[PDB]
C-alpha cells in the first residue's frame, strides 16, 4: 500500500515464552517478520532521512557522458549521438532500471590546450530526424528549427535541457526486441529511446593557431520517473550497442564467480 | 431548382448550388470605423457597381491548362466600377464571382475554381520578374503557362488550401465564392494591386468521344459592398 | 517584460484558439 | 545590492529562447490591428484541409497528369488502379500535400488521415470500384478477392461520386518518427465492375484523391523540412 | 465556430448496420466525417498538446537571416536590408503565409577569425528612409535618431526587438502588384513590407591588425499573427526579388514532377 | 544568492533604451520648476498652428 | 536597474547543482505519462527485496 | 523556474511517496 | 483648455446646402474648421498613437554630443565644456524650443585603437565653479567632491545623469542678452546655461604602449519640460557660439532661396 | 530606479497631456 515515507520507520519495544508461526518464502513474498517480533527490540525513533535514496536523488547528478578533443584549423567538429550507454559508471547506474524517464540537462564545458583564444562555440542539438552536420560550415549549422546555442570559452559553461522526447511513456533501456520490421534489424535497440545528435563545432573560421579544443558534455537527467528495477550488473561490458558479457579471467566480477573466493565455507 | 441571382441590374439564372463558398468564412461589408483610414466620405455605389459583370465565356477545350483573372484588374475597364475606378484614388470591395460552365451529360472533367488571394506570380526559367503586361491582362485574362505548378512555383496539389469549389461536370456546372476585402491595408490601388486571383484550372481535362470537344466556362464577378476615395475629374 | 514597450515582451505562446471551420467548412 | 551569482549557460544565446529583448524604437505605436480574413492561429487548421495526391506518381505523366488516374475502358474487372502508400515520411502520393508538407516540418505525427476520392467521369458513367484500406503491418493486397475482406467501400460511380475513407490512426507509440517506416498503411482501389460509359462519353475517365487530416491530428519535434535547400541570384543585392 | 483548442480532440466510441448519406466535396467543404460516423472506433482520451504547432510556436526560431565577414584595416562594415528573402529555409516556412505580423528580435552576433581583439561594434538600424551609411567612419552612424546598439565581442550578442513597422496592418508577403505608381516598377515588391537597414561596423579606428569580423544577424519574428495560408513552394528558388521558377531537371521537386516518380501506380 | 544568468544584449549600450543611471550629484535639488507661458507636452501642438 | 554584485562561485559548474535551465525546445509537448507498473520511487524499495 | 517550460524546471526533488508491497509483496 | 490627447483625434461624419460663415485669420488664429465642417467626411475612429511626438520622445535619443580621440604616453586627457551645440543635428532640434528642462544621461563610450591593454579611464564631472585639470596627473582628479566614474574599457560604457544644474528653473537655448554686467560681454551666452565640464582621463601611469583612445560621449535628456517652440532653423550654421548665418550659395537653405525652386509657379 | 534621487530614474514618457489652443488660439 503507497504511503508517504520521508524518513527511515521507527522501532517498537518488543515483548517470556512468545510462540510465532510458519513462513512464506517460496511464495515470492520478502519475509515481513518486522524486528519487533523476532527479537529483543528497543524503541528506536529513527529521525534517519531516506531522501538520498530516492530515485531523483540517485540519478540526477552531472555525469560526464561525452569528451572528445577535436582539432582546429570527424575534423574541426564533432557530433554526438545522446547515449547513456558511454561510460560505463554511469550506464550501470541507468542499467538498474528498465524504463527510465528523464529530462536530460546537457551543460557543455569546453576547454582549450595548446596567449588563449577567446573562441565561440556552437553547440545544436539535431533530434533524430533532422540531418546532422558533415563539415563545419555545413548549412545544417544554420538551421532555424534544430536548438542552437552559442556560448564562447571564458563565459560559464553552456547549459540547455533537453526533454523526454521519447515517442514512448518512457525509456526503454532494455529493449527486448528488435528495431523496424525487417529481420536484419539490430537486438536491443529501441527507435523510439534515440535522443538525437549533440552537434558542437566552432563559430569561427579558419585561424591559423595551434589550439585542441577538448570538450566536455554533462548529461544530468532530472523529473526522472523510473520502473521495474533490475539486477545490478556484475560482469564487465563487451560493447555499448548490447549486454553482451565475458566477465574477467578470475574472480571477482567473473564468470563463473562473481564473488571473490576464499577458503572454505567455514574460513 | 434553378435560381436567379438578381444584383443590381445584372441578373444571372443559376443553378442552386447547396454551401456557396463564403471564402474565408467571411462576407464582404464595407469598412467598418474603427478600421478605417482615408477619412472622407466614401462612394458606395449600392447597385451601380455591385453588378455582375459577366465576363467573356472562355473555351475549355482538352488541351486547356487554366485560366486566371486578376481581380480587380478584370474589372478596371468595364463600367461603372471601371469609371469609379479610374476617377477615385482607393477601393474596398468583395467580389463574388459565379464561374459557370454549362456541358451536357456526356461531358467530364473537372475545374479547380479557386481564389488566390495576393497570387505573385513567377516566369518560367528566367530571373526577370514579370512585367506589367504579364500580369495586368485585364478583361481577358491569362492562361496558365504550368498550372500544376500554380505559375508560382507553389503546388496545385495543395491549392485547395484557398477558397476554392469545384466544377465536377457530373455533379455541378457551377461554382460560387464570395470573396471578403483581403489586404493587409483597408483600401488600396486597383490600377496597381490585385488582391484575388479567380484561377479556373481544369485538374482533370475535358472528354467526349469526338476528339474536337469544347465547353464554355462563364466567368461572372460581381463587386459586392465596393467603397471609393479620392474622386477626381 | 521590464521594458516599457509591450512589443519588447517574449513571444507570447499561449494563443490557443483555432476555427478551422473557415478553411475546412468555408461554405454557406 | 542583491546578491547575485552566475548559473552556467550564462551569456549562451539559445536561439530557442523566450526572453524579453530591448526595444529598438521607444514609445513607437505600431500600425493597429486591422481584421484580415482567414487568420491561422495553429498550424493544424492548414493541416485539415483536403488537398489533392498525386496519385500518378510516375513516369511519363508530365505535371497535371499526376494528379488523376485514369480509369479505362479497356482495363479488366478485378485489376488494380493504384495503391497509396501512407508514408508521409517517404517521397510518395502524400508528400506534395497540405498534411504532407505542414508535417514536414516536424518529427513525430499522429492522427487520422481522410482520403477523399472524387470521380470525374461523365455524368452517365457508371460501373463500381472498392477502396481498400489496409491497415499498418499488412502488406499490399493484390487480388480483389483478398481485398474484399479488409477495410473497404465498394464504390459505385453513377450513384456517388466522392467518397470519404477515413484513415485510423493505429499505432502502439504517441508518435511516428520522420526518417532522414514500410507498412504504414495502404489504400488500394479494384475494378469491382468494367467501366460503363455510353457511345458518346469518353472511355477514359478519372480519379482525383484528396487527403486531409481529422481534429485529432497533432505534431511535435519541429524540424526543417528536406523539401527545400540548397545559388541565389540578386541574394547580394539585399546587401549592396 | 471559434474555439480554443489545447490539446488535440478525443474520440467516441461508435456503433449492426447504420445507414448513412451522400458527401460534399465538390462544394469545397473538407469532409467532415469523423471516425466516429465512418469506422468503428475505441473512447481515446486524446492529451497529445497542439502547442508545437501554433503560428506562434511554427515561427518564432531565431533564424539565422544574414551573414557576411567584412575585412577591417562593402569595405570596413556592412548594412543589410532586412528581408525574409534571404535563406530559403526560412523563406519557404514564411512563405506559407499570405500576410504576417511580425516584431523581428534581431540578435547579431559577432565572430573574429585570424591575442585576439576586443573590439567594439555597433549595429545601427536604419529605417527606411533614413540614410544608411557609406563608410565606415561617416556621420549617419553618430546620428541620434537611429538606434544604435554599442556591444563589444567579448559578451553575450547584441540583442534588440525591432518592432512591427509597416505602414499597413501586416506584412504582404505576397504582393501581387506593382510599386509605386510609375509603370517601371518592380512586380512583388511592397514598399510598406520594408523592415529597414541593419548597419554594423567596428567602432575602433583604423588598427594595424589582420582579423576578419564575420557578423551574424539572427531574427526572431514573435507576437506573430499570420493569414491566408499558401501552398507551400515545391520548386526551388531563382530570386530572392520575385517567385519564380525552374525546377530541378528530374523529380522530385521538378517542373512536370514535384514527387519522385515509381515504376507504375499498381507498384 | 540570487541566482541569476546573463541574457543576450546584456552590457550593450542601446542608444534608445530607457533605464535609470546612477546620479552624480547625490541629494542634489534642482531649481523649482517656474511656471513658464507656452509649455509643449508634443511636438504636435507645434504643427497644428499655421 | 537592480545593483547587483557577484559573490564568489559564480560561473561555477558545480557538477551536483539543482537550478532550471534552459528549454532547448519550446511548448515541447512531451509524450504523456502511461502507468507503468512497478514504479521505483525510492531505491529503498530496491533494498528491502530478498 | 523563470523559464514557460515546466521541464525546464530544477529537479523536483520530493517525491517521498513509497510503496515497497508491489516488490517485497507482490502477491494475492 | 488643457487636455489628456493619448492618441490623434477622431472623425465625425457630415451633413444639402450647407451655410457656413467667414474666418479669422488675420487675429493670428490658426483655423479651427474642422472636417467634419467643411468636407464630407466618415467616421474614422483614429487609433494612430501620438506618444512618439511627445516632446520627452522628441528628443531623448542617446546623441553623439562628444569624441575625442587623445594620444596616451589636451594631452593624455581631454576635457570637454557640455554643450548642446556641438553637433548640429541635435543643435537644430534643441533649437526648436526657447526653454529646455532636462537631466542629462551622459554615457561615456571607451574605445581604443592601435594584445589590447585594459586600461582604467576616470570620467571626472567638474561643474562650473569647481577647477578643471590641466594634466594627467594633477591633484584636480582625486578631489573628493567632484563627481568622479572610475570605469575600464572590457566592460559596458560607464552612464551617469548629470541633473538639472541651471541656476534659474529652465534652461535659456536662445538668450536674448548679454553675459555679466560689463559691456564687452558675449551674446547669447548665459552664465546660467552652463553644465559644466566632463573630463575624462586614464587612470593608469605611463606605459610604453602606442595605443590611441577614442572616446565617445552619449548625452540623452531626460525628463523634458520644454517651452516656446521656434521656426526650425533652416540656414546652415557658422559657429556654436552664436545663431550667426550664412546659407548655401544656391537653394535650397539659402539666404535668397530657403526652398529649391522649380521653373514657374503654374509648372 | 533603485537609485534615491528622483532624477535619476528613466525618462517618464507618459505626459499625454496637450494645450494646442495657446498656439493656435492665443487669443482673447
Amino acid at each position: 500500500i503507497e504511503s508517504i515515507i520521508k524518513t527511515a520507520t521507527d522501532t517498537v519495544k518488543s515483548e517470556l515464552g512468545v510462540v510465532p508461526s510458519l513462513n512464506a518464502v517460496e511464495t515470492g513474498a520478502t519475509s515481513n517478520t518486522e524486528p519487533e517480533e523476532a527479537i529483543q527490540t528497543r524503541t528506536v525513533i529513527n529521525q534517519h532521512g531516506v531522501s538520498e535514496t530516492l530515485v531523483e536523488n540517485f540519478l540526477s547528478r552531472a555525469a560526464l557522458v561525452s569528451k572528445r578533443s577535436f582539432e582546429y584549423k570527424d575534423k574541426n567538429f564533432f557530433k554526438w549521438t545522446i547515449n547513456t550507454r558511454s561510460f560505463v559508471q554511469l550506464r550501470r547506474k541507468l542499467e538498474l532500471f528498465t524504463y527510465l524517464r528523464f529530462d536530460a540537462e546537457i551543460t557543455i564545458l569546453t576547454t582549450v590546450a595548446v596567449g588563449l583564444p577567446d573562441l565561440t562555440l556552437q553547440a545544436m542539438f539535431v533530434p533524430t530526424g533532422a540531418l546532422t552536420p558533415e563539415k563545419q560550415d555545413s548549412f545544417h549549422w544554420q538551421s532555424g528549427s534544430n536548438a542552437s546555442v552559442f556560448f564562447k570559452i571564458s563565459d560559464p559553461p553552456a547549459r540547455i535541457t533537453i526533454p523526454f522526447m521519447c515517442i514512448n511513456s518512457a525509456y526503454s533501456v532494455f529493449y527486448d526486441g528488435f528495431a523496424g520490421f525487417e529481420k536484419n534489424g539490430l537486438y536491443g535497440i529501441n527507435p523510439a529511446d534515440t535522443i538525437g545528435n549533440l552537434c558542437v563545432r566552432i563559430v569561427n573560421e579558419h585561424q591559423p593557431v595551434g589550439f585542441t579544443v577538448t570538450v566536455r558534455v554533462y548529461m544530468k537527467p532530472k523529473h526522472i520517473k523510473a520502473w521495474a528495477p533490475r539486477p545490478p550488473r556484475t560482469l564487465p561490458y563487451m560493447s555499448i550497442a548490447n549486454a553482451n558479457y565475458k566477465g574477467k579471467e578470475r574472480a571477482p566480477n567473473a564468470l563463473s564467480a562473481i564473488i571473490g573466493n576464499r577458503d572454505s565455507v567455514k574460513t | 431548382r434553378v435560381l436567379q441571382l438578381k444584383l443590381g441590374n445584372s441578373a444571372i439564372v443559376t443553378q442552386e448550388a447547396a454551401n456557396y463558398c463564403c471564402a474565408y468564412g467571411e462576407w464582404p461589408n464595407y469598412l467598418p470605423d474603427h478600421e478605417a483610414v482615408a477619412i472622407d466620405k466614401p462612394t458606395q455605389p449600392e447597385t451601380a457597381t455591385d453588378r455582375f459583370y459577366t465576363l467573356k465565356s472562355v473555351k475549355w477545350e482538352t488541351g486547356s491548362t487554366g485560366w486566371w483573372w486578376k481581380l480587380p484588374d478584370a474589372l478596371n475597364n468595364i463600367g461603372m466600377f471601371g469609371q469609379n475606378v479610374q476617377h477615385h484614388y482607393l477601393y474596398r470591395s468583395g467580389f463574388l464571382i459565379h464561374v459557370q460552365c454549362n456541358a451536357t451529360k456526356f461531358h467530364q472533367g473537372a475545374l479547380l475554381v479557386v481564389a488566390i488571394p495576393e497570387h505573385q506570380r513567377g516566369a518560367h526559367n528566367t530571373n526577370t520578374s514579370p512585367g506589367f503586361d504579364d500580369i495586368m491582362k485585364g478583361e481577358e485574362g491569362g492562361t496558365f503557362n504550368h498550372p500544376y505548378v500554380l505559375d508560382d512555383g507553389t503546388s496545385l496539389a495543395c491549392a485547395t488550401i484557398f477558397p476554392h469549389q469545384w466544377i465536377n461536370l457530373r455533379t455541378n456546372n457551377s461554382a460560387t465564392i464570395v470573396l471578403p476585402w483581403m489586404n493587409a491595408a483597408p483600401m488600396d490601388f486597383p490600377l496597381r494591386h490585385n488582391q484575388w486571383t479567380l484561377a479556373i484550372i481544369p485538374v482533370v481535362p475535358l472528354g467526349t468521344r469526338t476528339t474536337s470537344s469544347m465547353v464554355p466556362i462563364t466567368v461572372s464577378i460581381a463587386p459586392m459592398c465596393c467603397e471609393f476615395n479620392g474622386l477626381r475629374h | 517584460n521590464f521594458y516599457k514597450d509591450s512589443y519588447a515582451a517574449s513571444a507570447s505562446k499561449q494563443d490557443f484558439s483555432q476555427d478551422p471551420s473557415k478553411f475546412t467548412e468555408p461554405v454557406v | 545590492g542583491v546578491p547575485t551569482y552566475l548559473l552556467p549557460g550564462s551569456g549562451q544565446f539559445l536561439t530557442t529562447d523566450d526572453h524579453s529583448s530591448a526595444p529598438a524604437l521607444p514609445c513607437f505605436n505600431p500600425t493597429p490591428e486591422m481584421h484580415i480574413p482567414g487568420q491561422v492561429r495553429n498550424m493544424l487548421e492548414v493541416v485539415q484541409v483536403e488537398s489533392m495526391m498525386e496519385i500518378n506518381n510516375t513516369e511519363s505523366a508530365v505535371g497535371m497528369e499526376r494528379l488523376k488516374v485514369d480509369i479505362s475502358a479497356l482495363t479488366d474487372v478485378d485489376q488494380l488502379l493504384f495503391n497509396i502508400p501512407l508514408d508521409i515520411q517517404l517521397d510518395g502520393p502524400l508528400r506534395n500535400t497540405l498534411v504532407g508538407n505542414i508535417s514536414r516540418y516536424y518529427t513525430h505525427w499522429s492522427g487520422s488521415l481522410e482520403m477523399t476520392f472524387m470521380f470525374c467521369g461523365s455524368f452517365m458513367a457508371a460501373g463500381k470500384l472498392i477502396l481498400c484500406y489496409t491497415p499498418p503491418g499488412g502488406s499490399c493486397p493484390t487480388t480483389r478477392e483478398t481485398a474484399m475482406l479488409g477495410t473497404h467501400i465498394v464504390w459505385d460511380f453513377g450513384l456517388q461520386s466522392s467518397v470519404t475513407l477515413i484513415i485510423p490512426w493505429i499505432s502502439g507509440s504517441h508518435y511516428r518518427m520522420f526518417n532522414n517506416n514500410a507498412n504504414v498503411g495502404y489504400v488500394t482501389c479494384f475494378m469491382q465492375t468494367n467501366l460503363i460509359v455510353p457511345s458518346e462519353s469518353s472511355d477514359t475517365c478519372s480519379l482525383i484523391g484528396f487527403i486531409a487530416a481529422k481534429d485529432d491530428f497533432s505534431l511535435r519535434l519541429m524540424r526543417d523540412s528536406p523539401d527545400i535547400g540548397q545559388h541565389l541570384h540578386a541574394a547580394e543585392a539585399a546587401y549592396q
